[PDB]
């Protein structure tokens, strides 16, 4: 046998057998009769789909939007490059005296701490910060926590 | 030749012997549900067969336009009206016989006179 | 509503507070299968009304062999007032009627 | 309308006249073999022997049909309910990602969606593919008992003729789905390489 | 030739809706052996269903074709020694008046 | 049918092999006594909601088994008539009560005559012989394989 079928379980209950199948027609003998002929006959007689329209305007004036037009487009839809621009601010060299204090308490928070993150807290640019943080951690690439900047053993095992 | 089916699972019955009272049986190959056989034919396989010859004959055949018409008389019910029609099997053997049915009682003969 | 499936470890007990098995006691309850024509489907169908008003009555000869249903007056002069039942089946077999119900999921 | 690809179903009565076992096996869309009818009809729902030849045979007397069927039944006994004959039929089907599990969704798939499309491709239709089947099957028998002749190919009736609306239908329907297809394009482009 | 014409097709689903309030069953409880002698519905190659007095049906469908409610392009048949009756209502079929 | 009955969605997988109700509860027994990265980018295909709402709750097809496991039988949806029919319920005063359909389930009984595998039947229709054995059922079910749902459960009851 199979441990494990994963049913569904649901409330049900019977209730009643059917013993008699009908056919529900009208009777021609009723006065109404004949209208429901008509309804019938008007179900093939209705075309649902519309024809297409054709524009009526100047035709250079309906392509005024279309080609190299001096229109600027006000769509703001998928405009994704437009987002980014937006937010963008930089900090200015930050000293050093502080930063290399700080990366040691940021560092105590967790033991294996990534560039991405450490520039969003630190706000510094890559260039100086890869200096200070090369001195005071190493990055370990070919481990299971590849590219992952960690402290030094020497102020590690501390 | 009949095909008999089961009654348990509707499965189609195929034929067995029973050495004990020597008889044939027809026994399911799934559930084991047997019964007498009532005729001691199994296989039939006609390299010659007539049958088809009036196939497509319907309450309403006689509303076909296509079809022709005869004045030949019907030896069952004596009407002049009737629609005739050639074999039906498409074999390139049989006959160029007629086989009319009637308008009036739906009964179908032919106008054979060698075999009929 | 996913559960587990053999449930050898007894857990429906606390899991559902109702029966997880099926009720064969309104079974014995005679049921008549109706197939509408389109315009009186399109009525009858609709959740917006069934309020437990008058929809007709279903009148039957004393020997039997005809049925029919005449509906009320309510439908406006538009549709035939009278129809006729025809049993495509008089002898209905293996064919029922069956619910379906959410359980409770506490306790 | 829909989708305007085409798939061909053929059903094929395998042997000579002078063979002692003369079965026929229908080729379904993607799965790279020819599976005996049976086995087609119990994966629609239809286990029973005796429901099988009720689709394809009409008539109860006409045992001649019936025992040109026979040889059908017995090739297709080893499997005798729906869930082993959808197994049946994913294994042959050209996938390869199916492991043992998807097989038998796959193969429920193919025959919903891409068996005789011309009838419906939505769920709950088994009934109406079973029928037509039986019905492509009962012709092919007429037609080899000697009752009714090939069709002739040269039929007019049968034939369409394709005219300017029909023919432009066609090359806009292709070009229409290149132009979606780069639109598309242009916003994974768009979104990745963040762009206006 | 000079009077030949081709169709230009329409929708099929307004007939088959007609022939369902006709009497028109459903394939889904077609018993072979209870009924042989229905006559098969087919609409552009698919079978529909099946239908009790093929005459009756016949009779009305040329009636509204005639008239106008159904399209002149619409094709009909009757095959009464197959049992069949097949309605056509694709483009590309030529056709010529008589 | 044995009551009680349960109805209710499960997987049509390995049917033939499912426990049955009565084996569960003589199981439950049982353990009284021991006791004591993606692409960032895709594309999502339009589907109308009807047919995948229906797809969904059509996965698992109902299946109804008794408490013995003698009577098997799944359920599949039909769509040619499921919202075309009425139901009038017959009330115990002689009138009438109707209720609008909503779907119809077609049942098919399952394992009534040891059907096979398909690890087997592949092997038994290759050319494993010139033809399966016209008595190959009855010669395997004296042998003891190939075996029913029913005729599991009541050795293993018997043998408690
Ligand atoms: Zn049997
Ligand atoms: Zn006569």
């Amino acid at each position: 046998y199979i441990p494990y079928v994963k049913t569904i379980p649901k409330k049900t209950a019977i209730v009643g057998t059917v013993c008699h199948e009908c056919q529900v027609m009208p009777s021609m003998n009723d006065p109404n009769y004949h209208k429901i002929v008509e309804q019938r006959r008007n179900i093939v007689k209705l075309n649902n789909k519309e024809r297409i329209t054709t524009l009526d305007e100047t035709v250079g004036v309906t392509m005024s939007h279309t080609g190299m037009s001096m229109r600027s487009d006000n769509s703001n839809f998928l405009k994704v490059g437009r987002e980014k621009a937006k937010s963008n601010i930089k900090s200015i060299r930050m000293p050093k005296k502080e930063i290399l204090d700080y990366l040691f308490k940021l560092f105590d928070e967790y033991d294996y701490w990534s560039l991405k993150g450490l520039k969003e807290r630190t706000r510094q640019p890559e260039a100086h910060l890869k200096e200070c943080l090369d001195k005071v951690a190493t990055l370990v690439k070919k481990g299971p926590y590849a590219f992952k900047y960690t402290l030094r053993p020497e102020y590690k095992k501390l | 030749t009949t095909f008999r089916f089961c009654r348990d699972c509707n499965n189609m019955l195929y034929p067995r012997e029973d050495k004990e009272n020597n008889r044939l049986l027809f026994e399911c190959r799934t559930c084991s549900y047997v019964e007498e056989a009532g005729s001691p034919l199994v296989y039939r396989h006609e390299l010659i067969t007539n049958i088809g010859e009036t196939a497509g004959v319907v309450q309403d055949i006689g509303s076909d336009p296509t079809l022709p018409r005869s004045d030949r008389e019907c030896p069952k019910c004596h009407s002049r009206e009737n629609v005739f029609f050639q074999s039906q099997q498409r074999r390139k053997d049989t006959s160029m016989v007629l086989f009319f049915v009637c308008l009036s009682c739906s009964h179908i003969f032919t106008s054979d006179q060698k075999n009929k | 509503e996913v559960f587990d499936g053999n449930d050898i470890e007894n857990n429906e007990t606390k899991v559902y507070e109702e029966s997880l098995d099926l009720d064969l006691e309104r079974s014995n309850r005679q049921v008549w299968l109706v197939r509408l024509p389109m315009f009186l489907a399109e009525k009858w169908r609709d959740r917006n009304n069934l309020h437990g008003q008058e929809l007709g009555k279903i009148r039957i000869n004393k020997d039997g062999s005809k049925i029919t249903l005449l509906l009320n007056e309510n439908d406006n002069d538009s549709i035939p007032h009278e129809y006729d039942l025809e049993l495509t089946k008089k002898v209905v077999e293996n064919e029922y009627v069956f619910t379906e119900q959410n359980l409770k999921k506490y306790q | 309308k829909g989708s305007r690809f085409i798939s061909t179903l053929q059903v094929k009565l395998y042997g000579r006249e002078g063979s002692s076992a003369r079965t026929i096996k229908a080729t379904l869309p993607y799965i790279k073999q020819d599976i005996p009818i049976v086995i087609i009809f119990r994966a629609l729902g239809i286990i029973p022997d005796g429901e099988i030849l009720e689709h394809i045979c009409y008539d109860v007397n006409d045992w001649q049909m019936l025992e040109m069927l026979k040889p059908c039944v017995e090739d297709g006994f080893v499997i005798q309910d729906r869930e082993t004959a959808l197994d049946f039929i994913g294994r042959r089907g050209t996938a390869l990602g199916i492991k043992k599990e998807k097989r038998i969704q796959y193969a429920k798939d193919i025959l919903q969606k891409e068996f005789l499309p011309h009838i419906t491709q939505l769920e709950g239709f088994e009934s109406r593919k079973a029928f037509f089947l039986g019905y492509m099957i009962n012709r092919l028998l007429l037609c080899a008992l000697d009752r009714k002749d090939q069709d002739d190919r040269d039929h007019f009736g049968k034939k369409r003729l394709d005219l300017a609306g029909p023919l432009l239908a066609q090359l806009f329907k292709t070009l229409f789905k290149k132009l979606t297809k780069d639109i598309f394009r242009y916003m994974q482009r768009t979104v990745e390489e963040a762009h206006d | 030739s000079l009077m030949s014409c081709i169709s230009v097709g329409t929708d099929p689903m307004p007939i088959i809706t007609f022939l369902s309030e006709w009497g028109m069953e459903p394939l889904e409880d077609y018993v072979p052996h209870q009924s042989p002698d229905a006559t098969r519905v087919f609409v552009n190659g698919v079978w529909h269903g099946v239908h009790r007095n093929p005459a009756r049906l016949m009779e009305t469908l040329r009636t509204l074709r005639r008239k106008g409610d159904i399209n002149p392009e619409v094709s009909m048949i009757r095959d009464i020694r197959e049992k069949e009756l097949k309605i056509f209502t694709d483009a590309g079929r030529v056709y010529r008046p008589l | 049918f044995h009551l009680p009955v349960r109805l209710h969605r499960k997987d049509t997988r390995n049917l033939q092999f499912q426990l049955t109700r009565a084996e569960i509860v003589q199981r439950q027994k049982e353990i009284s006594e021991y006791k004591k990265l993606r692409r960032k980018t895709r594309q999502l295909k339009v589907l109308d909601e009807n047919a995948k709402k229906l797809r969904f709750e059509e996965f698992y097809p109902w299946v109804m088994e008794d408490f013995d496991g003698y009577n098997t039988w799944v359920g599949s949806y039909e769509a040619g008539n499921s919202d075309s029919y009425v139901l009038l319920s017959v009330e115990d005063d002689g009138s009438f009560t109707m209720i609008p359909a909503d779907k119809v389930y077609k049942f098919t009984a399952r394992n009534k005559y040891a059907t096979l595998t398909i690890d087997e039947a592949e092997k038994r229709m290759d050319k494993k012989s010139g033809e399966v054995p016209r008595w190959l059922m009855k010669h395997l079910d004296n042998i003891g394989t190939t075996t029913t749902r029913y005729d599991r459960t009541r050795r293993k009851l018997k043998a408690v």
